[PDB]
Protein backbone atom coordinates (compact mmCIF):
# COMPACT_ATOMS: atom_id res chain seq x y z
CA UNK A 1 0.00 0.00 0.00
CA UNK A 2 1.06 3.61 0.55
CA UNK A 3 2.68 3.39 3.99
CA UNK A 4 3.84 -0.18 3.29
CA UNK A 5 6.15 1.12 0.55
CA UNK A 6 7.44 3.88 2.83
CA UNK A 7 8.14 1.40 5.64
CA UNK A 8 10.45 -0.68 3.44
CA UNK A 9 11.81 2.46 1.77
CA UNK A 10 12.95 3.81 5.15
CA UNK A 11 14.75 0.55 5.92
CA UNK A 12 16.86 0.90 2.76
CA UNK A 13 18.70 3.99 4.02
CA UNK A 14 18.94 2.52 7.53
CA UNK A 15 21.49 -0.03 6.31
CA UNK A 16 23.75 2.73 4.96
CA UNK A 17 23.13 5.00 7.97
CA UNK A 18 24.94 2.68 10.42
CA UNK A 19 28.34 2.95 8.68
CA UNK A 20 29.31 6.16 10.52
CA UNK A 21 30.53 6.51 14.11
CA UNK A 22 29.31 9.63 15.92
CA UNK A 23 30.95 10.80 19.16
CA UNK A 24 29.18 13.63 20.96
CA UNK A 25 30.82 16.15 23.31
CA UNK A 26 29.48 15.47 26.80
CA UNK A 27 29.97 18.24 29.37
CA UNK A 28 32.02 16.03 31.68
CA UNK A 29 35.67 16.15 32.72
CA UNK A 30 38.04 15.32 35.58
CA UNK A 31 37.09 18.46 37.47
CA UNK A 32 37.63 16.84 40.88
CA UNK A 33 40.82 15.02 39.77
CA UNK B 1 2.32 11.89 32.79
CA UNK B 2 4.50 10.41 30.05
CA UNK B 3 3.51 13.25 27.70
CA UNK B 4 5.08 15.87 29.97
CA UNK B 5 8.24 13.92 30.80
CA UNK B 6 8.90 12.99 27.16
CA UNK B 7 9.79 16.52 26.02
CA UNK B 8 12.75 16.76 28.44
CA UNK B 9 14.23 13.34 27.56
CA UNK B 10 14.78 10.86 24.71
CA UNK B 11 13.42 7.43 23.84
CA UNK B 12 16.83 5.77 24.24
CA UNK B 13 17.78 7.75 27.37
CA UNK B 14 14.87 6.47 29.47
CA UNK B 15 15.55 2.84 28.53
CA UNK B 16 19.14 3.24 29.77
CA UNK B 17 -0.81 -0.70 32.43
CA UNK B 18 0.50 1.63 29.75
CA UNK B 19 -2.98 2.02 28.24
CA UNK B 20 -4.65 5.00 29.89
CA UNK B 21 -8.31 4.71 28.81
CA UNK B 22 -8.38 0.91 29.09
CA UNK B 23 -11.34 -0.36 31.11
CA UNK B 24 -13.04 -3.75 30.91
CA UNK B 25 -15.96 -2.59 28.77
CA UNK B 26 -14.43 -1.11 25.59
CA UNK B 27 -11.77 -3.65 24.59
CA UNK B 28 -12.07 -6.25 21.84
CA UNK B 29 -10.51 -9.05 23.92
CA UNK B 30 -11.07 -7.98 27.53
CA UNK B 31 -14.85 -7.68 27.11
CA UNK B 32 -15.18 -11.43 26.45
CA UNK B 33 -13.63 -12.54 29.76
CA UNK B 34 -16.99 -12.60 31.55
CA UNK B 35 -19.65 -12.87 28.83
CA UNK B 36 -17.80 -15.47 26.76
CA UNK B 37 -15.23 -16.90 29.18
CA UNK B 38 -11.87 -16.06 27.64
CA UNK B 39 -8.55 -16.36 29.46
CA UNK B 40 -6.56 -13.36 30.76
CA UNK B 41 -4.03 -11.94 28.33
CA UNK B 42 -0.29 -12.46 28.80
CA UNK B 43 2.69 -10.15 28.37
CA UNK B 44 9.09 -3.04 31.62
CA UNK B 45 10.75 -2.79 28.22
CA UNK B 46 7.43 -3.11 26.36
CA UNK B 47 5.41 -0.83 28.67
CA UNK B 48 7.38 2.28 27.67
CA UNK B 49 6.71 1.61 23.98
CA UNK B 50 2.92 1.76 24.39
CA UNK B 51 3.09 5.30 25.79
CA UNK B 52 5.42 6.48 23.02
CA UNK B 53 3.06 5.05 20.39
CA UNK B 54 0.01 6.54 22.12
CA UNK B 55 1.49 10.02 22.59
CA UNK B 56 2.30 10.27 18.88
CA UNK B 57 -1.34 9.47 18.09
CA UNK B 58 -2.60 12.40 20.17
CA UNK B 59 0.00 14.74 18.67
CA UNK B 60 -1.14 13.57 15.22
CA UNK B 61 -4.68 14.85 15.92
CA UNK B 62 -3.61 18.50 15.58
CA UNK B 63 -1.99 18.16 12.12
CA UNK B 64 0.48 20.90 13.08
CA UNK B 65 3.51 18.73 12.21
CA UNK B 66 2.26 15.62 10.43
CA UNK B 67 5.58 14.63 8.85
CA UNK B 68 7.46 14.66 12.16
CA UNK B 69 4.89 12.48 13.92
CA UNK B 70 4.48 10.08 10.99
CA UNK B 71 8.25 9.62 10.81
CA UNK B 72 8.38 8.74 14.51
CA UNK B 73 5.82 5.94 14.19
CA UNK B 74 7.49 4.35 11.16
CA UNK B 75 10.80 3.97 13.01
CA UNK B 76 9.11 2.17 15.91
CA UNK B 77 7.50 -0.33 13.52
CA UNK B 78 10.93 -1.05 12.02
CA UNK B 79 13.08 -1.25 15.16
CA UNK B 80 10.32 -3.00 17.16
CA UNK B 81 8.00 -4.66 14.63
CA UNK B 82 6.32 -6.80 17.32
CA UNK B 83 4.85 -3.92 19.35
CA UNK B 84 1.91 -3.62 16.92
CA UNK B 85 0.72 -7.15 17.70
CA UNK B 86 -1.32 -6.73 20.91
CA UNK B 87 -5.10 -6.55 20.69
CA UNK B 88 -5.37 -4.28 23.74
CA UNK B 89 -3.22 -1.58 22.12
CA UNK B 90 -5.35 -1.72 18.96
CA UNK B 91 -8.48 -1.35 21.10
CA UNK B 92 -7.00 1.72 22.80
CA UNK B 93 -6.09 3.30 19.45
CA UNK B 94 -9.51 2.49 17.98
CA UNK B 95 -11.21 4.03 21.01
CA UNK B 96 -9.17 7.22 20.62
CA UNK B 97 -10.06 7.51 16.92
CA UNK B 98 -13.74 7.86 17.88
CA UNK B 99 -13.56 10.71 20.41
CA UNK B 100 -10.87 12.70 18.61
CA UNK B 101 -10.95 13.95 15.01
CA UNK B 102 -8.31 13.10 12.41
CA UNK B 103 -7.72 14.08 8.81
CA UNK B 104 -8.53 11.37 6.28
CA UNK B 105 -4.91 10.91 5.07
CA UNK B 106 -3.81 10.78 8.72
CA UNK B 107 -6.70 8.51 9.75
CA UNK B 108 -5.87 6.09 6.93
CA UNK B 109 -2.24 6.11 8.10
CA UNK B 110 -3.46 4.68 11.41
CA UNK B 111 -5.40 1.39 11.26
CA UNK B 112 -3.03 0.54 8.40
CA UNK B 113 0.07 -0.36 10.43
CA UNK B 114 -2.13 -3.12 11.91
CA UNK B 115 -3.00 -4.81 8.61
CA UNK B 116 -0.29 -7.49 8.93
CA UNK B 117 -1.23 -8.85 12.35
CA UNK B 118 -2.40 -12.27 13.51
CA UNK B 119 -4.02 -11.66 16.93
CA UNK B 120 -3.49 -15.23 18.10
CA UNK B 121 -4.98 -14.55 21.54
CA UNK B 122 -8.48 -13.98 20.16
CA UNK B 123 -8.21 -16.97 17.80
CA UNK B 124 -7.08 -19.33 20.56
CA UNK B 125 -9.84 -18.29 22.97
CA UNK B 126 -12.66 -18.14 20.40
CA UNK B 127 -11.90 -21.66 19.17
CA UNK B 128 -11.95 -23.10 22.69
CA UNK B 129 -15.25 -21.56 23.82
CA UNK B 130 -16.99 -22.35 20.52
CA UNK B 131 -15.91 -26.01 20.50
CA UNK C 1 45.41 3.65 -0.35
CA UNK C 2 47.74 5.22 2.21
CA UNK C 3 50.28 2.39 2.09
CA UNK C 4 53.03 4.66 0.76
CA UNK C 5 56.06 6.29 2.41
CA UNK C 6 54.84 9.77 1.40
CA UNK C 7 51.25 10.95 0.95
CA UNK C 8 49.75 14.26 -0.13
CA UNK C 9 46.20 15.51 0.33
CA UNK C 10 44.48 18.73 -0.74
CA UNK C 11 41.00 20.08 -0.06
CA UNK C 12 38.99 23.24 -0.53
CA UNK C 13 35.67 24.57 -1.83
CA UNK C 14 35.28 21.71 -4.33
CA UNK C 15 33.56 19.56 -1.64
CA UNK C 16 36.02 16.77 -2.50
CA UNK C 17 39.48 16.03 -1.08
CA UNK C 18 42.07 14.72 -3.54
CA UNK C 19 44.89 12.38 -2.50
CA UNK C 20 48.14 12.91 -4.41
CA UNK C 21 51.63 11.43 -4.58
CA UNK C 22 54.97 13.16 -5.01
CA UNK C 23 56.19 10.63 -7.59
CA UNK C 24 53.55 11.44 -10.23
CA UNK C 25 50.67 13.83 -10.81
CA UNK C 26 47.96 11.17 -10.98
CA UNK C 27 45.21 11.26 -8.35
CA UNK C 28 45.14 8.08 -6.26
CA UNK C 29 41.71 8.54 -4.67
CA UNK C 30 38.85 11.04 -4.50
CA UNK C 31 36.91 11.34 -1.25
CA UNK C 32 33.57 13.12 -0.83
CA UNK C 33 32.89 15.92 1.68
CA UNK C 34 29.38 17.37 1.50
CA UNK C 35 27.81 20.62 2.76
CA UNK C 36 31.05 21.93 4.28
CA UNK C 37 34.46 23.37 3.45
CA UNK C 38 37.73 22.04 4.86
CA UNK C 39 39.63 24.52 7.03
CA UNK C 40 42.73 22.45 7.83
CA UNK C 41 43.50 18.74 7.66
CA UNK C 42 46.18 16.66 9.38
CA UNK C 43 47.07 12.97 9.53
CA UNK C 44 47.33 10.88 12.69
CA UNK C 45 50.85 9.85 13.81
CA UNK C 46 49.94 6.22 13.08
CA UNK C 47 49.68 7.23 9.38
CA UNK C 48 46.47 5.23 9.01
CA UNK C 49 43.71 7.84 9.46
CA UNK C 50 43.23 11.46 8.39
CA UNK C 51 41.16 14.21 10.00
CA UNK C 52 39.17 16.90 8.19
CA UNK C 53 37.44 19.62 10.22
CA UNK C 54 34.99 22.25 9.04
CA UNK C 55 31.81 23.99 10.24
CA UNK C 56 30.87 22.24 13.50
CA UNK C 57 31.95 18.69 12.54
CA UNK C 58 35.27 16.87 12.23
CA UNK C 59 34.86 14.12 9.65
CA UNK C 60 37.43 11.32 9.87
CA UNK C 61 38.46 9.30 6.82
CA UNK C 62 40.25 5.98 6.34
CA UNK C 63 43.52 5.50 4.45
CA UNK C 64 44.22 1.75 4.37
CA UNK C 65 40.86 0.92 2.75
CA UNK C 66 38.87 2.79 0.08
CA UNK C 67 35.93 4.36 1.93
CA UNK C 68 34.66 7.72 0.59
CA UNK C 69 32.47 8.17 3.66
CA UNK C 70 33.19 9.78 7.05
CA UNK C 71 33.45 6.60 9.12
CA UNK C 72 34.10 8.63 12.29
CA UNK C 73 32.47 12.02 12.88
CA UNK C 74 32.48 14.42 15.83
CA UNK C 75 29.80 16.92 16.84
CA UNK C 76 28.89 19.21 19.72
CA UNK C 77 30.54 22.48 18.75
CA UNK C 78 28.40 25.30 17.35
CA UNK C 79 30.97 27.13 15.19
CA UNK C 80 33.81 26.40 12.77
CA UNK C 81 37.00 24.57 13.75
CA UNK C 82 40.17 26.58 13.15
CA UNK C 83 42.65 23.70 13.30
CA UNK C 84 43.19 20.19 14.65
CA UNK C 85 46.16 18.26 15.96
CA UNK C 86 47.22 15.06 17.66
CA UNK C 87 49.58 13.97 20.41
CA UNK C 88 52.87 12.40 19.36
CA UNK C 89 51.68 9.07 20.79
CA UNK C 90 48.15 9.57 19.42
CA UNK C 91 46.50 9.74 22.85
CA UNK C 92 44.38 12.91 22.63
CA UNK C 93 43.28 15.34 19.93
CA UNK C 94 43.30 19.11 20.47
CA UNK C 95 40.96 21.27 18.38
CA UNK C 96 40.62 25.04 18.11
CA UNK C 97 37.16 26.41 17.37
CA UNK C 98 35.81 29.78 16.27
CA UNK C 99 33.43 29.66 19.27
CA UNK C 100 36.23 30.97 21.55
CA UNK C 101 36.79 27.49 23.06
CA UNK C 102 40.05 25.53 22.83
CA UNK C 103 39.33 21.95 23.90
CA UNK C 104 41.02 18.55 23.78
CA UNK C 105 39.32 15.39 22.52
CA UNK C 106 40.01 11.85 23.72
CA UNK C 107 40.65 9.04 21.22
CA UNK C 108 39.82 6.23 23.68
CA UNK C 109 36.32 4.74 23.57
CA UNK C 110 36.06 4.62 27.36
CA UNK C 111 35.20 6.87 30.29
CA UNK C 112 38.72 8.27 30.66
CA UNK C 113 37.49 11.90 30.68
CA UNK C 114 40.83 13.29 29.52
CA UNK C 115 39.14 16.34 27.98
CA UNK C 116 39.86 19.90 29.10
CA UNK C 117 38.14 23.14 28.07
CA UNK C 118 39.84 26.54 27.84
CA UNK C 119 37.79 29.73 27.44
CA UNK C 120 38.92 33.00 25.84
CA UNK C 121 37.15 36.28 25.16
CA UNK C 122 37.80 36.30 21.39
CA UNK C 123 37.52 33.72 18.60
CA UNK C 124 40.78 31.90 17.93
CA UNK C 125 42.50 31.17 14.62
CA UNK C 126 45.57 29.01 15.31
CA UNK C 127 46.46 26.35 17.88
CA UNK C 128 50.02 25.08 18.32
CA UNK C 129 51.54 22.28 20.39
CA UNK C 130 54.90 22.44 22.14
CA UNK C 131 57.44 19.85 20.93
CA UNK C 132 57.56 18.33 24.43
CA UNK C 133 53.76 17.78 24.36
CA UNK C 134 53.41 19.63 27.68
CA UNK C 135 52.51 23.17 26.55
CA UNK C 136 50.04 24.61 24.06
CA UNK C 137 49.58 27.96 22.32
CA UNK C 138 46.23 29.66 21.69
CA UNK C 139 45.94 32.72 19.48
CA UNK C 140 42.76 34.78 19.14
CA UNK C 141 41.61 37.63 16.91
CA UNK C 142 42.59 40.24 19.53
CA UNK C 143 46.32 39.67 18.98
CA UNK C 144 46.80 38.10 22.42
CA UNK C 145 48.81 34.86 22.50
CA UNK C 146 47.86 32.57 25.39
CA UNK C 147 50.53 30.05 26.39
CA UNK C 148 48.54 27.17 27.88
CA UNK C 149 50.39 24.66 30.06
CA UNK C 150 48.94 21.17 30.45
CA UNK C 151 50.58 20.47 33.83
CA UNK C 152 48.87 23.46 35.46
CA UNK C 153 45.54 25.20 34.80
CA UNK C 154 46.83 28.77 34.34
CA UNK C 155 47.90 30.28 31.02
CA UNK C 156 50.11 33.32 30.50
CA UNK C 157 48.65 36.03 28.25
CA UNK C 158 51.08 37.78 25.89
CA UNK C 159 50.05 40.42 23.36
CA UNK C 160 52.65 42.10 21.10
CA UNK C 161 50.23 44.68 19.68
CA UNK C 162 46.43 45.04 19.86
CA UNK C 163 43.83 45.80 17.18
CA UNK C 164 45.47 43.22 14.88
CA UNK C 165 44.37 39.59 14.58
CA UNK C 166 47.00 36.85 14.40
CA UNK C 167 46.56 33.98 11.95
CA UNK C 168 49.20 31.31 12.57
CA UNK C 169 51.78 30.20 15.12
CA UNK C 170 54.28 27.35 15.05
CA UNK C 171 57.22 25.93 17.00
CA UNK C 172 60.17 24.23 15.36
CA UNK C 173 60.65 20.54 16.28
CA UNK C 174 64.16 21.28 17.56
CA UNK C 175 62.69 23.85 20.01
CA UNK C 176 64.89 26.81 19.08
CA UNK C 177 62.50 29.65 18.17
CA UNK C 178 58.78 30.46 18.28
CA UNK C 179 57.24 32.54 15.49
CA UNK C 180 53.80 33.97 14.78
CA UNK C 181 52.25 36.34 12.24
CA UNK C 182 49.33 38.76 12.33
CA UNK C 183 46.91 40.48 9.93
CA UNK C 184 49.48 43.10 8.86
CA UNK C 185 52.32 40.78 7.81
CA UNK C 186 54.68 41.35 10.74
CA UNK C 187 56.28 38.05 11.79
CA UNK C 188 57.11 38.17 15.50
CA UNK C 189 59.64 35.65 16.80
CA UNK C 190 60.21 34.91 20.49
CA UNK C 191 62.80 32.65 22.09
CA UNK C 192 60.91 29.74 23.63
CA UNK C 193 61.27 28.15 27.07
CA UNK C 194 64.81 27.29 28.10
CA UNK C 195 63.61 25.60 31.28
CA UNK C 196 63.26 22.03 30.01
CA UNK C 197 63.10 20.78 33.60
CA UNK C 198 60.09 22.41 35.27
CA UNK C 199 58.69 24.29 32.23
CA UNK C 200 59.31 27.82 33.48
CA UNK C 201 57.66 29.03 30.22
CA UNK C 202 59.69 32.22 29.89
CA UNK C 203 59.70 34.22 26.65
CA UNK C 204 61.73 37.14 25.28
CA UNK C 205 61.27 39.17 22.06
CA UNK C 206 64.03 38.05 19.71
CA UNK C 207 63.48 39.86 16.40
CA UNK C 208 60.91 41.37 14.05
CA UNK C 209 61.11 40.93 10.27
CA UNK C 210 59.17 43.55 8.25
CA UNK C 211 57.68 41.78 5.23
CA UNK C 212 54.40 40.67 3.65
CA UNK C 213 52.77 44.08 3.28
CA UNK C 214 49.41 42.40 2.64
CA UNK C 215 47.69 39.90 4.94
CA UNK C 216 49.80 37.12 6.45
CA UNK C 217 48.07 33.74 6.32
CA UNK C 218 50.34 30.96 7.60
CA UNK C 219 53.86 30.60 9.00
CA UNK C 220 55.51 27.25 9.65
CA UNK C 221 58.96 25.92 10.51
CA UNK C 222 60.88 22.97 9.04
CA UNK C 223 61.86 19.63 10.62
CA UNK C 224 65.55 20.59 10.63
CA UNK C 225 64.64 23.97 12.21
CA UNK C 226 66.86 25.81 9.71
CA UNK C 227 64.10 27.33 7.54
CA UNK C 228 60.97 29.40 8.12
CA UNK C 229 58.30 29.84 5.43
CA UNK C 230 55.54 32.43 5.84
CA UNK C 231 52.52 32.63 3.56
CA UNK C 232 50.95 35.92 2.52
CA UNK C 233 47.97 37.33 0.64
CA UNK C 234 50.11 39.07 -2.00
CA UNK C 235 50.61 35.73 -3.83
CA UNK C 236 54.18 35.52 -2.51
CA UNK C 237 55.95 33.20 -0.07
CA UNK C 238 59.27 34.06 1.58
CA UNK C 239 61.61 31.49 3.16
CA UNK C 240 63.65 32.76 6.11
CA UNK C 241 66.83 31.34 7.62
CA UNK C 242 67.48 30.82 11.32
CA UNK C 243 71.01 32.28 11.28
CA UNK C 244 70.29 36.00 10.81
CA UNK C 245 66.66 35.93 9.56
CA UNK C 246 67.63 37.02 6.05
CA UNK C 247 65.72 36.33 2.83
CA UNK C 248 66.89 32.86 1.82
CA UNK C 249 64.58 32.29 -1.16
CA UNK C 250 61.64 34.30 -2.49
CA UNK C 251 58.68 32.55 -4.12
CA UNK C 252 55.96 34.20 -6.20
CA UNK C 253 53.07 33.14 -8.43
CA UNK C 254 52.14 36.52 -9.91
CA UNK C 255 51.71 36.48 -13.68
CA UNK C 256 52.93 40.07 -14.07
CA UNK C 257 49.79 41.18 -15.93
CA UNK C 258 47.54 43.91 -14.48
CA UNK C 259 44.45 42.19 -15.91
CA UNK C 260 44.41 39.45 -13.26
CA UNK C 261 44.45 41.59 -10.08
CA UNK C 262 45.26 39.04 -7.36
CA UNK C 263 43.67 36.08 -9.11
CA UNK C 264 44.22 33.91 -6.02
CA UNK C 265 45.86 34.02 -2.61
CA UNK C 266 48.55 31.66 -1.31
CA UNK C 267 47.20 29.82 1.72
CA UNK C 268 49.36 26.97 3.02
CA UNK C 269 52.84 25.51 2.77
CA UNK C 270 54.55 22.35 3.99
CA UNK C 271 58.09 20.96 4.11
CA UNK C 272 59.48 17.52 3.33
CA UNK C 273 61.62 15.25 5.49
CA UNK C 274 64.89 16.68 4.17
CA UNK C 275 63.58 20.28 4.03
CA UNK C 276 64.50 20.43 0.33
CA UNK C 277 61.18 20.46 -1.56
CA UNK C 278 58.12 22.32 -0.29
CA UNK C 279 54.46 21.86 -1.23
CA UNK C 280 52.24 24.93 -1.57
CA UNK C 281 48.45 25.12 -2.01
CA UNK C 282 47.10 28.36 -3.48
CA UNK C 283 43.53 29.51 -4.08
CA UNK C 284 43.94 29.26 -7.87
CA UNK C 285 42.33 25.79 -7.98
CA UNK C 286 45.74 24.09 -8.14
CA UNK C 287 48.79 23.18 -6.08
CA UNK C 288 52.48 23.45 -6.93
CA UNK C 289 55.70 21.74 -5.86
CA UNK C 290 58.63 24.09 -5.28
CA UNK C 291 62.35 23.81 -4.56
CA UNK C 292 64.16 25.94 -1.98
CA UNK C 293 67.28 26.42 -4.14
CA UNK C 294 66.44 26.67 -7.85
CA UNK C 295 63.23 28.62 -7.17
CA UNK C 296 61.52 27.17 -10.23
CA UNK C 297 58.67 24.75 -9.56
CA UNK C 298 59.03 20.98 -9.82
CA UNK C 299 55.52 19.56 -10.36
CA UNK C 300 52.01 20.97 -10.65
CA UNK C 301 48.70 19.42 -9.58
CA UNK C 302 45.49 20.70 -11.14
CA UNK C 303 42.83 18.12 -10.35
CA UNK C 304 40.65 20.46 -8.28
CA UNK C 305 37.77 22.53 -9.64
CA UNK C 306 37.56 25.12 -6.84
CA UNK C 307 40.13 26.86 -4.66
CA UNK C 308 42.07 24.82 -2.10
CA UNK C 309 42.88 26.37 1.28
CA UNK C 310 44.47 23.42 3.09
CA UNK C 311 46.99 20.65 2.47
CA UNK C 312 48.65 17.84 4.42
CA UNK C 313 52.11 16.51 3.54
CA UNK C 314 54.08 14.03 5.64
CA UNK C 315 56.71 11.41 4.82
CA UNK C 316 59.08 9.02 6.57
CA UNK C 317 60.91 10.32 9.64
CA UNK C 318 64.30 9.42 8.15
CA UNK C 319 65.60 11.74 5.45
ZN1 LIG D 1 -7.70 -5.15 26.73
Amino acid sequence: SNTAQRLERLRKERQNQIKCKNIQWKERNSKQS
Amino acid sequence: SFHLLRQQMSLTEIMNTGLQEHTDDNCLYCVCIEILGFQPSNQMCRILLRKEVLRLVINLSSSVSTKCHETGLLTIKEKYPQTFDDICLYSEVSHLLSHCTFRLPCRRFIQELFQDVQFLQMHEEAEAVLA
Amino acid sequence: VGSDPVILATAGYDHTVRFWQAHSGICTRTVQHQDSQVNALEVTPDRSMIAAAGYQHIRMYDLNSNNPNPIISYDGVNKNIASVGFHEDGRWMYTGGEDCTARIWDLRSRNLQCQRIFQVNAPINCVCLHPNQAELIVGDQSGAIHIWDLKTDHNEQLIPEPEVSITSAHIDPDASYMAAVNSTGNCYVWNLTGGIGDEVTQLIPKTKIPAHTRYALQCRFSPDSTLLATCSADQTCKIWRTSNFSLMTELSIKSGNPGESSRGWMWGCAFSGDSQYIVTASSDNLARLWCVETGEIKREYGGHQKAVVCLAFNDSVLG
